DNA sequence: AAATTTTATCTCCAGGCGGTATGCACTTTTAACAGTCACCCCCCAACTAA
DNA sequence: TTAGTTGGGGGGTGACTGTTAAAAGTGCATACCGAACAAAGATAAAATTT
């Protein structure tokens, strides 16, 4: 269900925090679902410039009146941001569209890895499938595919409360670390920067905005916190050893290292891998008896570029491409 | 160690106490008595004893349950976490020590012959810590037969010894 | 030496304590049982004091003289350790075991009468009293009435020891007074003819004139339907083989031997590698390795037994027995041979599981065959069985196989049980598990003695699949290149995967057929399940007589292959191949940041799809070269509804144009008058151009393009190569060189041919409905009426949906525009043919996506719009063609989830007489095996606890019953085309038969179908629904509804069957 | 009992996820004190067959 | 590589026979988690909720 922000306090602080960046602080601001548009109403106000993204086609003519007269710095775009690129390969419909031609559309230009921030993108994530949204964008991060072609592209987009904790899961809170929280550390410095009770925004539906006062009772029970969590690709997230060839073994890794959460690195290595565990384990400073819920990230990257830095066997993995779809 | 001989000792049961109140009457009683005799007349007694005993019995076992639950409550808190480690490896040193001890004297039951007995050994019973030193002093025939005796000997018990265990089963000793 | 004296007076003392300590109260098997009961104790403690030698057998009479749900899983696990204790021939470890379950309060609760049945009688196979009585005791103390089998134990106990004939008289006495039936104990199930020998010399002695009941004359079928097959009274022309009897018993014995081996070695048909020193390295490595994981699994399955045999020591059960079964070395050599053909991809360990514990049973069971005696048995029968099917060799009497082997004297036919679902799992689990520890290679093989360190050959490694996770056996890679480098020449199968070179055995009962030696199930279903074959066995034995009439007929059907099919077969395929024919490519031929990923993907997704053709393309051409000059038979049996599947998977009549090309039958006959037609007819056929045609203008074109056809025949790849632009290329060339061979021959009609012909029903399916219903417009549309030209309706249905494509696209959508000419008779073949069934449009979408992909010149890039599209536009068109199949799909679809709202699965009886059901039903629960490795969850088939699924039981009611009806017609075909002396096999819908009997086999068919539909098939299944379900009045309004739905058939319409015999289309 | 939410989508040719946590019911084991006798380990040398 | 062997001494604890009650062990059962990404559109019965 869509949330999209109408309270005008809430606006000017959001657009505050948004425009408080130092250096040249109006970045093309891509906007993911502004819908009625108070809140690219209070950026365009604070000098910025925005560009609109609407999965909805309804919003699209109220919005260009509000852009009248405004110098070419408000551009509607018919888009969704998570519907960027399908992997399907048929005609794109109008609902999605593509990263290339919406970026030479905006004249935006191609930046290397090792400079600084082209763009900046704000938004909210998918109310229910924020799993889904995070792989999708981890697999275009690591693969150097979709938007993220374009450079190192900012994300600020808000989250919920449960997925915020799972997501920032450390090695001293064993029960919530999983895979998609190491691969995010590891990828990415997230920071937060505002919080808000869900009672601040409101839910509009396909049906209109909620207009139940039962409903909004029960909503009250229904109150959690959403997190403005900001995401910076890290400079240094990919390596020799490390390269986007070689990611999908390292999820792989990832992922079956936490199949067996109770269990030493030795067992899962013994698996993984046909060289030595024990020489592994002592070249990257651990101790023999290492459980895996006690591995930083930055351990577990260790360990790869480890294993994949070896030179002495001619074969150092197990997996293939045959355990896919198996 | 010290903090083995901390740690309190449980509440001692309702029925040890009743052998403990006619214990020494007991004794007195017959001086010829042995402990078991002792024992077997006092399960007689518990045999024949009211259920009025018993349940004051169990009040006051009931009362020294809670003073001794609350008391190692209070102990187990304010220790210290390295004593505690200490502890707890050495009281499995004990029950490692236990099991051999247990796993010798099944090995002992199980009509085990003796070992080649060496001519330094032999030496030293001929000549009868001081004795250890004046014998190694000393060390700076007969048992060798023995010894030899021995090794014929000793081999076809080991060759006799199997036929019992293939009977009581015990192949695994093998 | 005083310490040697006090040494040996000291072991003397302690040897007495530990003698005297045992004597009374270590790892010793108990005998004497623990009693709780007070009286009972006491009654064992005086019994065993009275004398040193205690009066058995009087106490054994006075025990049982005075006589005062489905099982859990640890039940059927402790049934199976007793009963295979009996096999195994180790008496004192149940014994203990059942002593040990007794003695404790929890553990007693576990025990039933079964149980201590088993015991009783295998300490009564040896004749002991003590332990008799002891177990006895026993099932007394329990609180349970001794049974017929507990009185037989006794009886054959009393028998085997030749004790004197009170107790006997005794005995038999009281079986009289307790009503205990003699007769009854000689029909009982669980009983081997020795023990009947024993048990009958046993009530000899005191009854002298004890008779067993007098054998019965077979009993013969009287059906209507059937009728005229088994009438003793006509003309008959069996058909005889065409080999002398030498020939065929000779056959029989290597078909013997193979089968007892247990293996078979086909050299492989890959080009043959030059031997450079490169491979003669790789097969010494090999055979090394091989050597010695065989010595590390010897030494892990004796550690695995001594651990197992310790465990069942301490009172609880393990597979010690199971393990028991089998000799080590075979055992040994079965996991040798299951790691050589592992593939590099993996192997999951359920699967593996599964497939080792299948293996083991076999071997069990052709061995207690073998030790049992009953090979001699079956040699001596099958050599005089022969007499019937030789040319040489005459009978007295002309007769069906199984009448003729029943005449001649059946053999004693016992045959063991399957084993529990857990504990073959768990025996699977276990083996599979030794053959992952066992082996070990060294690192580095290519690099000699670059390190002594050693790696396991299997791993286990997780694979994930959305959120779900499966483990899965992956070998080294190192091993791997090993294999391929070593490029052995030799290819490994097992016996029931390679067509039996003898005469199939006659089926003669739900438990006997088909392989000699290894069992087959007559329905092909999960190993867990077992409705079918209960529902199956509780029939008059005399209704399944088609039906096993019919599967021995197709059995015995001689096979060969074809020489020159196979020879070009051959050419392409140790070439570059032939990707456009059919013939895989061989993975040399490949096309071998992001976008360097990207067609790295696309490459190896190419290699990873051909690399598995060319292996099933190699495993059929091997088994077809080394059957190149040899006689061959494929057994048949059905799957749970009637339909008839060939049972060998590589190499049979069922597969793709190569494997229908490959084979030919084996006996000649003259083509006769009219035999050239048909072969022409059947090679314009094959073609595809003239399928809208009459029979006159095939033949026309037939003889105008006799240029091409006899150019094709003569030069096939070197020529024209027009043969290759026929829809099925391989058997168009076939027929060919046929044509040519009969046609340049002096006479054409003295030519001999050993070439099937196939005729084939249009719209199966439809015809079965209209003729259930009688509709006119129906049976006129499938050809079921007489005319001049064939008429389909997927032809109609295709017009029609161009003509509204036609006028879409006037109006200039691009998906209407874009489809010019794509709209075809199969782009819309399927849909139209599955709507009677009840297809979704969800569904109807998934097959026209699926055919417009294939197209290859039609863009690739507008099929999700085509497709949604063509369905609509289908269901558009298809709203008022079909109405009576329709009254009749509602009506079956009703019934079936009404039935299946009570809590019961839908039965029904196929008119020859075989019972079918449906086995739908909700999965609560799928059970876990703990284990060292990881735990294996599997779905347990057979529990009948759970609530039928309704929207199964409503979806597979009309296709499974239609499909019912379609092989019953195929099974009268057959049987009456057997009496006239036709050559008869079918593939589901097409019958084929030799060139000149063609004629013959249309009229048999066409008075078939006649016959089988004349009766009231509608009228007769409600009848049969009322009768099973609505007897109930349990529930009375539901029943009452139930009933009103069931007596409310469709009415009929207005057609007489007769005008089937006088249609040429009805079958072509 | 009606409504809303969730789910499967014509059939046959023999297929199924794995790990961790908490709970219940019943059997098995262990420490509580008695006194006297017996047995084994040190104490440190010496050495020897598994 | 190490437990077992003989001497004079010493030390700790095993047995015994006894009931009692707490503590550990064993087999079964249910529930929750992973939500490896990857467009879209269709329809009505099963499934859960108030
Ligand atoms: N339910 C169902 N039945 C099928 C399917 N495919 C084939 N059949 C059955 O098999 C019978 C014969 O099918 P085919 O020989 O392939 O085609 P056809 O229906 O006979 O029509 P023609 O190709 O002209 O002979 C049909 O009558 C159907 O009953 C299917 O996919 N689903
Ligand atoms: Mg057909």
């Amino acid at each position: 269900f869509k949330r999209y922000v109408t309270d005008r306090r809430l606006a000017e602080t959001l657009a505050q925090i948004y425009l408080g960046k130092p250096s040249r602080p109006p970045h093309l601001l891509l906007e993911c679902n502004p819908g009625p548009g108070i809140l690219t109403q209070a950026l365009l106000e604070a000098g910025a410039k925005v560009v609109a993204l609407e999965s909805d086609k309804t919003f699209i003519p109220h919005l260009e009146s509000l852009g009248k007269n405004l110098d070419g710095k408000l551009r509607v775009i018919h888009c969704d941001f998570f519907k960027l690129d399908p992997r399907s390969g048929g005609v794109i419909k109008p609902p999605a569209m593509s990263s290339r031609g919406l970026f030479k559309n905006l004249g935006i230009e191609a930046v290397p890895w090792t400079a600084d921030i082209p763009l900046k993108v704000v938004g909210m994530f998918p109310s229910r499938g924020e799993k889904r949204a995070l792989w999708k964008l981890a697999y275009d991060l690591y693969s150097c595919t979709s938007i993220y072609k374009f450079g190192r592209i900012e994300v600020n987009m808000f989250i919920g409360e449960k997925e915020f904790q799972k997501l920032m899961a450390d090695p001293g809170n064993p029960d919530l670390y999983h895979v998609l929280s190491v691969i995010w550390q590891l990828a990415c410095e997230i920071k937060v920067l505002h919080m808000e009770p869900w009672s601040s925004f409101d839910i509009y539906t396909r049906k209109g905005p909620l207009e139940n006062p039962k409903r909004r009772e029960l909503l009250d029970q229904l109150q959690q916190k959403l997190y403005l969590i900001q995401m910076i690709p890290r400079q240094n997230l990919f390596t020799k050893n490390l390269t986007p060839m070689n990611y999908n073994i390292f999820f792989h890794l990832l992922k079956h290292c936490f199949g067996r959460r109770s269990a030493t690195v030795i067992d899962h290595l013994r698996s993984l891998t046909p060289l030595d565990a024990r020489d592994i384990l002592m070249q990257i400073g651990k101790q023999e008896d290492e459980k895996v819920v006690n591995m930083h990230p930055q351990d577990f990257k260790t360990l790869f570029e480890t294993i994949e830095r070896s030179k002495d066997c001619a074969y150092k993995w197990l997996y293939d491409e045959t355990l896919e779809d198996r | 160690s010290s903090v083995l001989a901390s740690c309190p000792k449980k509440p001692v049961s309702s029925y040890l106490r009743f052998s403990k109140e006619q214990l020494p009457i007991f004794k007195a009683q017959n001086p010829d008595a042995k402990t078991t005799e002792l024992i077997r007349r006092i399960a007689q007694r518990w045999r024949e004893l009211p259920d009025s005993k018993k349940k004051i019995y169990q009040d006051a076992y009931r009362a020294e349950w809670q003073v001794y639950k609350e008391e190692i409550s209070r102990f187990k808190e304010q220790l210290t976490p390295s004593q505690i480690m200490s502890l707890e490896k050495e009281i499995m040193d004990k029950h490692l020590k236990r099991k051999a001890m247990t796993k010798k004297k099944e090995l002992t039951l199980l009509g085990k012959p003796k070992r080649p007995r060496s001519a330094y050994n032999v030496y030293v019973a001929e000549r009868f810590q001081e004795k250890l030193k004046t014998v190694k002093e000393n060390w700076k025939e007969l048992y060798i037969q023995h010894a030899k005796e021995d090794e014929t000997r000793y081999h076809n018990e080991m060759k006799s010894w199997e036929e019992q265990m293939i009977e009581v089963g015990r192949k695994d000793l093998l | 030496w005083a310490k040697i004296l006090e040494k040996d007076k000291r072991t003397q003392q302690m040897r007495m304590q530990r003698l005297k300590a045992k004597l009374q109260m270590t790892r010793r098997l108990q005998v004497e049982p623990r009693l709780l009961s007070k009286q009972m104790a006491g009654c064992l403690e005086d019994c065993t004091r009275q004398a040193p030698e205690s009066p058995w057998e009087e106490q054994l009479a006075r025990l049982l003289q005075e006589a005062p749900a489905q099982l859990s899983g640890q039940q059927q696990r402790l049934l199976a350790f007793f009963k295979c204790c009996l096999l195994t021939d180790q008496l004192p470890l149940a014994h203990h075991l059942l002593v040990v379950h007794h003695g404790q309060r929890q553990k007693r609760k576990l025990l039933t009468l079964d149980m201590y049945n088993a015991v009783m009688l295998g300490w009564a196979r040896q004749g002991a009293f003590k332990e008799l009585v002891y177990v006895l005791f026993m099932v007394k103390d329990a609180g349970l009435t001794p049974d017929l089998l507990s009185y037989a134990a006794a009886l054959q106990c009393m028998g085997r020891q030749d004790q004197d004939a009170g107790t006997i008289e005794r005995c038999l006495e009281q079986m009289s007074q307790e009503g205990l039936k003699l007769q009854a104990l000689f029909t009982a199930v669980l009983l081997s003819e020795e023990d009947r020998a024993t048990v009958l010399k046993a009530v000899h002695k005191v009854k002298p004139t004890f008779s067993l009941p007098p054998q019965l004359p077979p009993p013969v079928n009287t059906s209507k339907l059937l009728r005229d097959v088994y009438a003793k009274d006509g003309r008959v022309s069996y058909p005889k083989l065409h080999l002398p009897l030498k020939t065929l018993q000779c056959l029989f014995e290597k078909q013997l031997h193979m089968e007892l081996a247990s293996r078979v070695c086909v050299v492989s048909v890959e080009k043959p590698t030059l031997p450079s020193k490169e491979v003669k390295h790789a097969r010494k490595t090999l055979k090394t390795l091989r050597d010695q994981w065989e010595k590390a699994l010897c030494r892990a399955l004796r550690e695995t037994k001594n651990r197992l045999e310790r465990e069942v020591y301490e009172g609880r059960f393990s597979l010690y027995p199971f393990l028991c079964l089998l000799d080590e070395r075979e055992v040994v050599r079965m996991l040798l041979q299951v790691l050589q053909a592992l593939p590099a991809q993996g192997e999951s360990f359920t699967t593996l599981a599964r497939e080792l514990s299948a293996r083991t049973f076999s071997r069990h069971v052709v061995q207690r065959q073998r030790v049992s005696g009953q090979v001699q048995a079956l040699q001596n029968h099958y050599r005089k069985y022969l007499c019937l099917l030789a040319s040489d060799a005459e009978v007295p009497e002309p007769c069906l196989p199984r009448q003729y082997w029943e005449e001649l004297g059946a053999p004693e036919a016992l045959r063991e049980q399957p084993w529990p679902l857990p504990v073959q799992m768990e025996l699977g689990k276990l083996l599979a598990e030794m053959l992952v520890q066992a082996t070990q290679m060294p690192c580095s093989l290519d690099k000699p003695h670059r390190s002594s360190r050693l790696v396991p050959v299997l791993y286990h490694v997780y694979s994930f699949r959305n959120v779900q996770q499966i483990g899965i056996l992956k070998p080294h890679p190192a091993y791997v290149q090993l294999l391929e480098k070593a490029a052995e020449p030799t290819l490994t199968f097992e016996a029931v995967d390679v067509p039996m070179l003898c005469p199939p055995l006659p089926w003669t009962s739900p438990h006997s057929g088909a392989f000699l030696l290894s069992p087959t199930k007559l329905m092909r279903t999960v190993e867990g399940a077992t409705q079918h074959q209960e529902l199956l066995e509780t029939c008059p034995p005399t209704a399944l007589h088609g039906a096993l009439d019919a599967l021995t007929q197709l059995g015995n059907c001689a096979w060969r292959v074809n020489g020159r099919v196979l020879d070009l077969v051959l050419q392409l395929f140790q070439a570059k191949g032939c990707p456009q024919l059919g013939v895989p490519a061989p993975p040399s031929e490949a096309p071998q940041k992001a976008e360097l990923r990207r067609e790295l993907a696309h490459c190896q997704k190419v290699a990873r799809e051909m690399h598995s053709l060319r292996a099933e393309a190699l495993y059929r051409l091997s088994l077809a070269q080394h059957l190149r000059d040899r006689v061959f038979w494929l057994p048949h049996n059905m799957d749970f509804r009637g339909r008839t599947y060939p049972c060998p998977p590589h190499f049979n009549h069922l597969g793709s144009d190569v494997a229908r090309a490959l084979l030919e039958f084996a006996q000649g006959r003259p083509l006769g008058p009219h035999g050239l037609d048909w072969l022409k007819i059947h090679l314009v056929n094959l073609t595809g151009l003239k399928k809208r045609e009459p029979l006159r203008k095939r033949l026309a074109f037939a003889e105008e393009v006799m240029d091409d056809i006899l150019d094709s025949a003569d030069q096939p790849l070197t020529g024209r190569k027009w043969w290759m632009g026929a829809e099925e290329p391989w058997q168009t060339l076939a027929c060919c060189m046929e044509v040519a061979n009969a046609v340049r021959a002096s006479d054409p009609a003295a030519y001999v041919s050993h070439l099937p012909v196939h005729q084939d029903g249009s719209c199966n399916g439809l015809q079965h409905y209209a003729a259930l219903g009688r509709d006119s417009v129906g049976a006129a549309s499938v050809n079921l009426e007489p005319s001049d030209v064939p008429q389909d309706v997927y032809s109609g249905v295709a017009a029609q949906v161009e003509v509204f494509r036609r006028q879409d696209a006037q109006r200039g959508m691009r998906v209407a525009q874009v489809l010019e000419g794509f709209i075809t008779r199969k782009v819309v073949k399927q849909t139209v043919m599955t709507v009677v069934y009840g297809v979704t449009r969800y569904g109807g979408r998934l097959q026209i996506e699926k055919r417009l992909r294939e197209l290859s010149d039609f863009p690739q890039e507008f099929v999700w719009e085509a497709s949604h599209y063509l369905v609509r536009q289908v269901f558009k068109s298809l709203q008022e063609m079909f109405s009576g199949t329709r009254a009749i799909q509602h009506w079956l679809t009703e019934s079936a989830r009404l039935i299946s709202h009570m809590g019961s699965v839908v039965e029904w009886v196929t008119p020859l007489g075989v019972p079918v059901i449906q086995p739908y039903r909700l999965d609560s629960k799928v059970k876990q095996i703990g284990g060292g490795i990881q735990s294996i969850t599997y779905t347990h088939n057979g529990d009948i606890s759970r609530k039928p699924n309704t929207r199964k039981q409503k979806n597979g009611f009309p296709p499974n019953f239609i499909h019912s009806l379609d092989s019953s017609h195929m099974m009268l075909t057959a049987l009456h085309c057997y009496r006239k002396g036709l050559t008869f096999v079918s593939v589901h819908d097409c019958y084929w038969t030799h060139a000149a009997d063609v004629s013959v086999m249309n009229q048999v068919c066409r008075e078939q179908f006649v016959r089988l539909h004349s009766e009231p098939i509608l009228q007769d299944l409600s009848r049969f629904l009322v009768k099973r379900f609505c007897s109930e009045p349990q529930k009375i309004l539901e029943a009452s509804q139930l009933k009103e739905t069931l007596q409310a058939v469709p009415k009929p319409g207005a057609f007489d069957l007769e005008q089937v015999k006088r249609s040429t289309y009805f079958f072509s």
